[PDB]
């Protein structure tokens, strides 16, 4: 197995010169042995992926599907230990980064047919992980202008050089 | 980031006073129409072989049987003409077709449930939105101004008229119910197959042609009814009796325009053009227009001979 | 009828997430003014509706303690009355219901 | 296709639709308040409404007591019907009964509703309330109903 | 004398100035019991920092919709900015627009509403003409529309606007919406306002009069982008509280002869009460008409 | 394959032979066993020649290192920064010689494929060619099937 | 078909060794101190006065 998430908390960056920005807090948090389908599991992460925690709780918290109580809580608690030991000021002032679902260790069992046949049926388990950064959600990337289609065609037409010669 | 309706933050004060205003501004704004041509009305020309006036727009209340002076019994139905008027003008050089168009529409809705152009487009022609909206190819001498309002009168008894509407839609349906296919017999050995459609195509050709009867949804298409004649017209609800069955469930509306048959063409000559003014007329209209074959319901019983 | 071929993981990949497979983000989403829970704007909050059924089922509670056997429904109306409580003008001939308890706030007295 | 068709198809067929919505029906006379799927209650809601007009009709009305005894499966209900129910509601002809969306059940996520008597003696349930009329939208249409008010009675 | 372009940059500069030396003076950390006291979540105490900590900074501590919604904060009972920093440790209690009575909520949007119209009326004429806002009158909300009193130069005597020119300063406020400036408060000494606006015979007169009726004899001033102006009362957070904005009409005061009195008329609504466009049509059309004061 | 292989245009170093040649290679480094059969071939090649190369190159710097090794190794640097690395793992004397004299011709650029035989900063004199460069002039220089005043 | 976890895990912490043994743990420090010793009011004004 690997749980190199649960370690991605504990490095340490040296402090940092007045000089240079503020490095935003980071943290990693992931809850191994669901009982769900990481297919069925992936739609949830995708969902609350790139959005702000507090808004990720309110989706979560009327979706019907199970995995979601399951993500709630999870973000619940990354949000405790954010501002407990991860220096963090302000508890609303984080966003999801990265949200995805990795396959789980299953058991193999039978599921009995017809006629004396049978089918290994697989008992399904996934994790969830989920990185939350200090700080509001950066913008969505805006639609692609009609202007910015006119000078990417004007850069297309004037990098075109004469082919075999000189 | 949220939708939101009229009467989202509204008061209950408030509610019943907006009901009533925009109630008040609408009747206003239709009653402001009903003297068209002391309004600037365009120029008025007389009727000329191959000119195509404007149509209308009827809502379908029902049907009523109705007997002729001969004895036999026909089906009407009952076409309303309520709250039909003229939206805009489109020149023939404009709408880049052979002849000019005219917009016309009726059966006014609420302004809360209409987009914003749609609603500012009303906002200038002063009147209140409708709930569709039909095209009518005319030519030059046949130009209605906009804001005229239009009624049953414009058609008159012994007239064959066209009427367009959206059929009953039926959803999914199969072979047998969409396109009338024999199906296979209940019985005698018959496994899971009693409206299955068969065979679809050829082994040869490997593929199925396009255009091939399948099951599929049925209805809520656009259907025109040909060469139906007008029986009678009340003038008072504005009603039209066209004969027979039109396309259509009740209370829906329907488009009607003159009759595109061949044997009905050259055929306005005595018909009002481009519209009837009642406003403008010298006399007053009878209640109700009948058929020279029609029997009306006062008159004694019929004695054939 | 079987598969002719396998399907790639391209295939899967652009069925799978497709637009109308994800989740639709709901924006009838609000804060109750009581209570400050999440709610729709069409459901009754939560909390609040939770909190009704609990004091509901111990006034229920209460009911059947003092009607105490079935088919016993009373012919007269019930009012329910909190600890230091008296019975009303209006309050006469009727079932009282008596609630060891200070009344609540939002249940407000006729 | 199902046009006008009003009624819907509910239980193991039209007996166990009846017999469904009289047992919901008997409850919420028995406990004046109760909780089901929203579809039933919506059924139901019909039902419940009609049985206080034939409440009203009287006791001695004999058809009134022959539907109230087929629709009441407990017995002990129908002297509350006729002299409770039915007294309450005397002054109002129509809306005994109002009905609300309450959050989904957690065994199967259905669309779950609650009903109940209006005049109950339970806590009320927290119902939605409109906007109040001091806010900025509601006084700025408030200003102008008072204008124009004022602008059509001069 | 000086160019507008100038005097935007030095009243800038003043009030820079100012602020550094408000947080100079200020010691480095100290620490604020601030009780949360509301219907939501009671008994919260935020421990935050003497005037740099704001409501808004308390209200991120809790949730965005605290943020979202909280148009105003009460502060021991007295309307408080949202953006204005903490003086002392007290009960905080947040005002959105639905609530019971919005009357500060309403008032202070009135407010911030006739500051973003009365911004863009310098920037509207041309340069050679000159423009000097006189007041901003606390006109009710139920009047319709809020009021602004400028007064133009000598040469635009007769003229009156026309529908364009109503159209290009919506146009502006728009654009000034868009940009989303937060609205910035400052309390100042009297003496201090008075430099500032040593340019603006109105704004001194308005200063004084501030003076006057304040014991301690110091007056709010306000910030948008570079501008700069003399409010009374809190204001609302951004700019982009507002939603839909329009200049109804322009009305000329009397009597004309010892001065010029133009009273620019307006009307908006927030976000959080958006209305239908018909609805809108006909507060449009009322706003049209004058208003005065009681 | 090409497709498979990044391709580069052909180039020289800081215009190389222009005003004058300067030899690329600049620094050699040997790796070489004292005892191993793999190194024989290094070792001899040290013996009788790395002492004539050296007087031939005055401008390469050339060390030998003897250390156990199991594969012999020469490694030369250029003055672009590219380091190639080849093994003398059993090879002879007169290829070792030949495999050291290609290393100091080469220009240290990369041996992947060339776009162009040939490279030229000014591939005309005349003026490249455009579409009115075989186009007469018209009197004013009317459009076709136009008019004027 | 039947295999499964080996989830036979009890919660076990650190709290006492098996008794009846002879070896004990070696302890180095006491937990506190023996006496508590109240320092006296204005030892900071006592530190000026050295
Ligand atoms: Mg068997
Ligand atoms: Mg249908
Ligand atoms: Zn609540």
């Amino acid at each position: 197995i690997s749980r190199k998430w649960e370690k991605k908390n504990k490095i340490v960056y040296p402090p940092q010169l007045p000089g240079e920005p503020r490095r935003p807090a980071e943290i990693y948090h992931c809850r191994r042995q669901i009982k769900y389908s990481k297919d069925k599991m992936w739609y949830l992460a995708k969902l609350i992926r790139g959005m702000s925690i507090d808004q990720a709780l309110a989706q979560l918290e009327f979706n019907d599907k199970k995995g979601a109580k399951i993500i709630k809580e999870v973000l619940l608690e990354a949000q405790d230990m954010a501002v407990r030991d991860h220096n963090v000021e302000f508890r609303s002032n984080l966003y999801i980064a990265e949200s995805t679902s990795g396959r789980g260790q299953c058991l193999k069992r039978i599921r009995y047919h017809g006629r004396g046949r049978f089918g290994i049926m697989e008992k399904v388990y996934c994790h969830y992980f989920v990185k939350l950064v200090e700080g509001p959600p950066p913008p969505p990337e805006p639609p692609k202008t009609a202007v910015a289609h006119a000078k990417e065609y004007i850069q297309q037409l004037r990098s075109r050089t004469i082919v075999h010669t000189l | 980031k949220s939708g939101t309706w009229w009467d989202e933050h509204l008061s209950e004060e408030n509610v019943p006073f907006i009901k009533q205003l925009v109630s008040d501004e609408d009747k206003a704004q239709l009653a402001s129409k009903l003297c068209p041509l002391k309004d600037e009305p365009w120029p008025i020309h007389p009727w000329e072989p191959g000119s195509f006036r404007v149509g209308l727009i009827a809502l379908k209340l029902g049907m009523m049987p109705l007997w002729t002076k001969d004895g036999q019994k026909h089906v009407v139905t009952l076409l309303q003409v309520q709250d039909c008027h003229v939206l805009k003008y489109t020149s023939k050089e404009n709408c880049n077709g052979k002849m000019a168009t005219l917009s016309v529409g009726g059966k006014t809705v609420s302004r809360f449930r209409k987009a914003t152009s749609i609603l500012e487009f009303y906002r200038e022609l002063g009147l209140p939105p409708k709930q569709t909206v039909k095209i009518f190819n005319i030519t030059d001498n046949a130009a209605i101004k906009p804001g005229t309002p239009l009624y049953a009168a414009h058609f008159r008894p012994g007239q064959y008229v066209d009427v367009t509407a959206k059929t009953i839609g039926k959803g999914f349906q199969g072979v047998m119910k969409r396109w009338g296919f024999k199906g296979q017999p209940a019985t005698h050995g018959q496994t899971k197959t009693h409206r299955r459609p068969g065979a679809v195509a050829t082994g040869d050709i490997g593929r199925v042609w396009p255009g091939t009867k399948m099951p599929g949804k049925m209805g809520n298409i656009y259907r025109t009814e040909y060469g139906l004649k007008v029986w009678r017209i009340n003038t008072k609800h504005n009603i039209i009796y066209v004969n027979g069955s039109v396309p259509g469930h009740k209370n829906c509306l329907v488009k009607v325009k003159d009759s595109k048959l061949p044997a009905y063409k050259d055929l306005g000559k005595n018909l009002p053009f481009p519209t009837y003014f009642p406003d403008g007329d010298e006399e007053e209209l009878p209640e109700d227009l009948y058929d020279e074959n029609v029997c009306q319901p006062g008159a004694p019983s019929i004695t054939f001979a | 009828a079987a598969p002719k071929n396998r399907r790639t993981i391209e295939v899967n990949r652009c069925r799978r997430r497709n637009p109308q497979k994800l989740i639709k983000v709901k924006n009838n989403i609000d804060v109750c003014p009581e209570c400050g829970h999440l709610k729709q704007k069409h459901v009754l909050c939560a909390y609040c509706y939770e909190k009704v059924c609990k004091e509901t089922a111990e006034i229920r509670r209460q009911i059947g303690k003092q009607e105490g056997g079935p088919f016993k429904a009373p012919t007269i109306e019930t009012v329910v009355l909190y600890t230091g409580e008296t019975p009303s003008e209006q309050d006469q001939g009727k079932r009282i219901i008596e609630r060891d308890r200070k009344r609540p706030s939002w249940f407000t007295q006729n | 296709i199902s046009h006008g068709r009003v009624f819907r198809r509910m239980g193991l067929g039209p007996e166990s639709r009846i017999h469904l919505l009289r047992n919901l029906l008997t409850g919420l006379v028995r406990h004046e308040r109760i909780e089901a799927p929203w579809a039933r209650v919506d059924e139901m809601r019909g039902y419940a409404e009609k049985l206080i007009d034939y409440g009203k009709l009287g006791d001695t009305n004999e058809r009134a007591m022959r539907m109230a005894d087929f629709w009441l499966t407990e017995k002990d209900l129908i002297p509350k019907l006729f002299q409770v129910l039915a007294p309450r509601y005397k002054d109002q002809t129509g809306g005994y009964t109002r009905m609300l969306q309450i959050p989904n059940r957690s065994l199967d996520r259905a669309k779950m509703a609650v009903i109940e008597y209006k005049g109950n003696c339970l806590p009320p349930l927290p119902l939605p309330r409109r906007d109040s009329h001091l806010t900025l939208l509601n006084q700025l249409l408030q200003g102008l109903r008072q204008d124009l008010r004022q602008s059509q009675e001069a | 004398q000086l160019s507008p372009t100038e005097l935007t940059e030095m009243r800038n500069d003043l009030f820079n100035k100012e602020k550094a030396r408000q947080l100079s003076l200020t010691p480095r950390t100290e620490k604020i019991e601030v009780k949360h006291v509301g219907k939501t979540d009671p008994g919260t105490v935020f421990v935050m920092n003497k005037n740099i900590s704001t409501p808004y900074s308390c209200a991120m501590h809790l949730s965005e919709w605290y943020c979202r919604k909280s148009i105003l904060a009460l502060v021991d009972g007295q309307p408080w900015d949202m953006y204005k920093p903490l003086t002392k440790s007290c009960e905080i209690k947040f005002l959105t627009f639905k609530d019971c009575d919005p009357g500060e909520v309403n008032k202070a949007y009135w407010r911030s509403c006739a500051m973003m119209m009365g911004c863009v009326i310098e920037r509207a004429f041309k340069d050679e003409y000159m423009v000097n806002l006189v007041r901003a009158p606390e006109v009710p909300v139920i009047s319709g529309a809020f009021c602004y009193d400028v007064v133009l130069d000598s040469k635009l005597d007769e003229w009156m606007p026309t529908k364009e020119n109503l159209r290009s300063f919506t146009k502006d406020a728009h654009a000034l919406i868009y940009k989303d400036l937060p609205f910035e408060t400052l309390e100042v000494e009297a003496k201090v306002a008075l430099e500032i606006f040593q340019h603006s015979k109105y704004k001194v007169d308005f200063i004084e009069e501030k003076a006057s009726q304040n014991p301690e004899r110091i007056v709010k001033l306000h910030r948008i982008g570079d501008f700069i102006d003399v409010s009374e009362g809190p204001l609302i957070p951004r700019t982009s509280i507002c939603f839909q904005y329009e200049v109804s009409a322009v009305h000329n005061l009397q009597p004309t002869q010892p001065s010029l009195i133009r009273r620019f008329q307006g009307v908006s609504l927030p976000v959080h009460l958006r209305a239908h466009f018909t609805i809108w049509d006909k507060l449009l059309e009322r706003s049209r008409k004058m208003v005065t004061e009681d | 394959t090409a497709r498979g292989t990044p391709s580069r245009f052909l180039a020289s170093v800081l215009h190389n032979g222009l005003g004058r040649y300067v030899q690329q290679l600049q620094r050699l480094s040997f790796s070489v066993s004292r005892d191993g059969a793999s190194s024989r071939g290094a070792r001899e090649f040290v013996e009788r020649e790395v002492i004539d190369f050296a007087r031939r190159n005055p401008g390469v710097v050339i060390y030998v290192n003897s250390r156990p090794c199991c594969v012999p190794r020469v490694v030369a640097e250029y003055l672009n920064g590219a380091v190639r690395e080849e093994s003398i793992h059993c090879k002879s004397v007169e290829e070792i010689s030949t495999l050291v004299q290609k290393l100091a011709d080469q220009s240290g650029l990369d041996v992947i494929r060339i776009r162009k035989p040939f490279h030229t900063d000014n591939p005309s004199i005349q003026g490249q060619w455009h579409p009115f460069t075989n186009k007469p002039t018209t009197f004013r220089g009317l459009r076709p099937r136009e008019v004027q005043d | 078909t039947e295999k499964e976890f080996m989830q036979h895990a009890r919660k076990a912490g650190l709290v006492i060794p098996p008794e009846k043994s002879d070896r004990s743990i070696h302890l180095a420090c006491t937990a506190g101190i023996f006496d508590a010793y109240v320092p006296p009011e204005g030892d900071a004004r006592i530190s000026s006065l050295s």
